[PDB]
RNA sequence: AGAGUUAAAUUAUAACUAAGCUGUAAAAAGCCCUAGUUAAAAUAAAAUAACCCACGAAAGUGACUCUAAUAAUCCUGACACACGAUAGCUAGGACCCAAACUGGGAUUAGAUACCCCACUAUGCCUAGCCCUAAACCCAAAUAGUUACAUAACAAAACUAUUCGCCAGAGUACUACUCGCAACUGCCUAAAACUCAAAGGACUUGGCGGUGCUUCACAUCCACCUAGAGGAGCCUGUUCUA
């Protein structure tokens, strides 16, 4: 289903907002 | 009276918002589901603590709990009965409307067409 | 139904009435075609699932000395024929 | 099982076949018996038309029975009506007037009565609910309490009695004792008793 | 709190027994739909739920009352077969 | 026997006198029937109380005063302590939705003591306090 | 969008009685300044009607009353003008109740999670900003046709005028750049490099601590009898040799 889309999506999102709050 | 099908669904050619969003397509199948079983309670409670009382209240001693304790045996007697010959009779006493595998071979003679 | 348009005169309260015009000039016409393949030793079968005269239209064959089958009808019966009636089978050569 | 499930139990009973012109509908029951031509199983051992057997003795002498000696058994629960008698019989000399005749000397009598004061009127099942275990009182029935109350007089007798006292006049001292309701039998039927009053809020648990 | 007491949603027992008139007060509620509500009410629903238990309780509602109507209507379709072994 | 199930109003005079009182000199019992616990308490015509009973102070504890017996028993006792005052008849306001309600309504029937009314006031917000959220248990 | 208004519930608060009250599958913690009944502001939210499908351009709106009021003589159209749930920010006011964070209790190998109790931001009113959503009915606007014709699935197929968008997948709602009352932000949006696949729908099988119904006669539970694991001995493995 699209959810494999959707996860890949949301896993990059929710390391980016940990790359800007560390640095 | 049927609520009004009309203008729910989402369809192209409606100009009203969807109402209804049915997780299954509303087509009538050619049977009907079955009946589905009673989910059982604790019997002979009544019967229970009148029989606690007069134990706590002699010393646990059945020498003057005579009256309860019969009734709490006609209590178990009469739940086993029931308990015992509710199932067999319920399947065809049909509480005057046809049990499952008659209304499904009813509904297998006129059945529903969406083809065609 | 929607092709049974032209054979319908119309309808008379929510009840069709079928144009007995048409009904004559198509009778015509299978009667003449039913007699013409009876004339030539043409097998005829009778065919009709209906359950109030299986009986009548299966005395109805046996008084024309032709075949009737108002009975349930087989998968295979009339496609895979040399299995279902036998090795060598002749067809009908009309149905009704 | 080399009987097949038309074979039926036999009836024992002589005095059922010897005065049947005084009832119709039982007359029907018996009549139909073999104009079914329902066949019978063979007569077993134990049970006989003898009118000195007891059906609770017999039950009783099958499960003091260990291994396969019904002789021991049977002359184990010989013994024990005779301790019994013997022990009634000299307590009605040595008593007054009005003493007399209050002393049972007939031992299917003590024993039939006995048995109906050991056993308990309410059990306990386990039930898991929760990831737990919660003792919930149910209303026993007749054939298991009658059962559970054999029971608890063997293992009393078997257990907590000396190496010299016998077998049959250690179990002689329980009847007597259950009897006049003191018995340590007595005492664990009030103790199931105590237990199940306690866990009293959790019968609604059961679904039946 | 400022209307009359003992008015609205209250049954009088008869003859003395207290089982019958219990049952009769929870008809008048469970007709007036007050039962499932204070159900539904011990905790709270988001309008997403809502309008979501509303979609499926009138699609249920409209099936139920629709396959209801064709047993009905063939329910005079169950005598004994007049054709058998026709 | 022309009997009216809704109860005699007030402002009217209707001749149905229990024990020899009106109708609304009769007294109440109010029934908290929780999810947890079940409070009975009886108060006269004036709303003054007589007597107050509950599954707490019956010795059922925690989880076990939230079931049925444990009303019951409360009904029971309740009954006792108010008829002792000299109360026959009562009108019964049921409060809330919970596992003790029958049990209480009976528990007050086989303690000795006689109802005539019953009245639910569960409270029932129209639009209100926002409750608490979902348990995802 | 303004102005005025309040039925049901809840709370401050007072009287009376009671010793316990809340809470869970089961408990502890918390409370005892508490609980029940009677009397009762403010704030907040709008049972049944609604099995109705109306209004607005969309997001949205369904307690009552009044005032103002819903463009175009009735096509398409942006980067321009105006608007845009909820969360979030700035200043003032309100705070019943709910409640991220935090503290305590319990569970667990651990539980900085699910469950229980307390309380804050905040949800609310006035003024300003932010301009993001599965903003999805995943189906663009205006005129039409039921002809032709079934990839699959779904909400049947198509024609005319016009605008917007789409050129393998990952890298990527990212780097750099322009604008913004934004400054951990929004919009616009690549490449180096890696792979020969990624992706939509369907079929059978297996599985499901998914639901409904039915059933285990040595059998899963309830339940019956005799034994193994404890000791010596016999014998068979592993290890030691
Ligand atoms: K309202
Ligand atoms: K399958
Ligand atoms: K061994
Ligand atoms: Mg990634
Ligand atoms: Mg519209
Ligand atoms: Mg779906
Ligand atoms: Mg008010
Ligand atoms: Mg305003
Ligand atoms: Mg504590
Ligand atoms: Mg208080
Ligand atoms: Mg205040
Ligand atoms: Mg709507
Ligand atoms: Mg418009
Ligand atoms: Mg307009
Ligand atoms: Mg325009
Ligand atoms: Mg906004
Ligand atoms: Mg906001
Ligand atoms: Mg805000
Ligand atoms: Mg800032
Ligand atoms: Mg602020
Ligand atoms: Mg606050
Ligand atoms: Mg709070
Ligand atoms: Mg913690
Ligand atoms: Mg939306
Ligand atoms: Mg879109
Ligand atoms: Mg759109
Ligand atoms: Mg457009
Ligand atoms: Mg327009
Ligand atoms: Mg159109
Ligand atoms: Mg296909
Ligand atoms: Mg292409
Ligand atoms: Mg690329
Ligand atoms: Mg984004
Ligand atoms: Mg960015
Ligand atoms: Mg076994
Ligand atoms: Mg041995
Ligand atoms: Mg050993
Ligand atoms: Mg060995």
């Amino acid at each position: 289903k699209n959810i494999l889309k959707i996860r890949r999506r949301k896993m990059n999102h929710h390391k980016y907002r940990k790359l800007v709050k560390r640095t | 009276a049927t609520p009004s099908l009309r203008g729910r669904l989402a369809r192209l050619g409606n100009p009203r918002r969807p109402i209804l969003k049915p997780n299954k397509p509303l087509i009538l199948a050619n049977h009907v589901g079955e009946r589905r079983r009673e989910k059982g309670e604790a019997t002979c409670i009544t019967e229970m603590s009148v029989m606690m009382a007069c134990w706590k209240q002699n010393e646990f001693r059945d020498e003057a709990c005579r009256k309860e304790i019969q009734d709490f045996f006609d209590c178990a007697s009469r739940a086993e009965a029931a308990r015992k010959m509710r199932s067999i009779q319920e399947n065809l006493g049909e509480l005057g409307s046809l049990p499952p595998k008659k209304l499904n071979k009813l509904l297998h003679r006129f059945p529903n067409k969406p083809h065609v | 139904h929607r092709f049974m348009e032209p054979y319908l005169f119309g309808s008379r309260l929510g009840q069709d009435i079928i144009d007995l015009e048409q009904t004559a000039a198509h009778l015509q016409l299978a009667l003449n075609f039913t007699a013409h393949v009876a004339y030539r030793e043409g097998i005829i079968l009778f065919v009709s699932r209906h359950r109030q005269f299986a009986h009548l239209i299966e005395t109805t064959a046996r008084d024309c000395g032709e075949y009737a089958h108002t009975r349930y009808f087989k998968g295979g019966l009339l496609t895979n024929a040399p299995l279902l009636l036998g090795p060598g089978v002749r067809l009908p050569d009309l149905i009704i | 099982s080399r009987y097949g499930p038309e074979y039926k139990d036999p009836q024992i009973d002589k005095e059922y076949y010897r005065k049947p012109l005084a009832e119709q509908t039982e007359e029907e029951k018996y009549e139909r018996d073999f104009k079914k031509t329902q066949l019978i199983k063979a007569a077993p051992a134990t049970k006989t038309s003898s009118v000195f057997e007891d059906p609770v003795i017999s039950k009783f002498t099958n499960m003091m029975m260990k291994g396969g000696n019904k002789v021991l058994a049977r002359s184990l629960m010989t013994q024990t009506l005779e301790a019994v008698k013997r022990k009634q019989f000299a307590k009605y000399h040595a008593a007054s007037a009005e003493e007399q005749a209050t002393i049972e000397r007939n031992p299917y009598t003590i024993f039939h009565q006995a048995l109906k004061n050991c056993e308990p009127v309410i059990g306990l099942v386990p039930i898991l609910k929760g990831g737990h275990f919660y003792q919930v009182p149910v209303p026993l029935a007749d054939r298991r309490r009658r059962f559970l109350a054999m029971k608890w007089m063997i293992a009393e007798c078997r257990e907590k009695k000396h190496r010299r006292v016998l077998m049959p006049e250690k179990l002689s001292q329980e009847l007597l004792e259950a009897f006049h309701n003191q018995g340590p039998v007595i005492k664990r039927k009030h103790d199931m008793h105590k237990m199940a009053e306690a866990n009293r809020a959790l019968a609604h648990y059961r679904w039946w | 709190a400022n209307h009359l007491k003992f008015i609205a949603r209250t049954v009088m027992v008869q003859e003395g027994n207290v089982e019958g008139a219990y049952r009769t007060l929870n008809r008048i509620l469970t007709m007036d739909g007050l039962i499932e509500d204070i159900k539904r009410r011990r905790y709270y629903e988001k309008p997403c739920r809502r309008r979501q238990r509303e979609s499926y309780e009138t699609c249920r509602r409209i099936y139920n009352m629709e396959m209801a109507r064709k047993i009905n209507f063939l329910m005079r379709k169950n005598r004994a077969d007049p054709w058998q072994g026709c | 026997s022309s009997f009216s199930i809704y109860p005699p109003i007030p402002g009217q005079e209707n001749s149905l006198r229990w024990a020899g009182k009106k109708f609304e000199e009769i007294p109440i019992a109010h029934i908290k029937a929780s999810y947890n616990n079940t409070q009975i308490q009886v108060v006269s015509a004036a709303h003054q109380p007589l007597a107050h009973a509950s599954c707490g102070t019956e010795g059922f504890r925690n989880a076990k005063k939230g079931t049925g017996i444990a009303a019951q028993t409360a009904g029971i006792a309740a009954a006792a302590k108010a008829t002792g005052k000299g109360v026959t008849h009562v009108r019964v306001v049921v409060k809330g939705l919970g596992p003790g309600r029958l049990s209480a309504i009976k528990g007050l029937t086989m303690g000795g003591l006689e109802v005539i009314s019953i009245t639910d006031n569960t409270p029932i917000p129209h639009x209100g306090c926002r409750p608490r959220k979902a348990r995802r248990l």
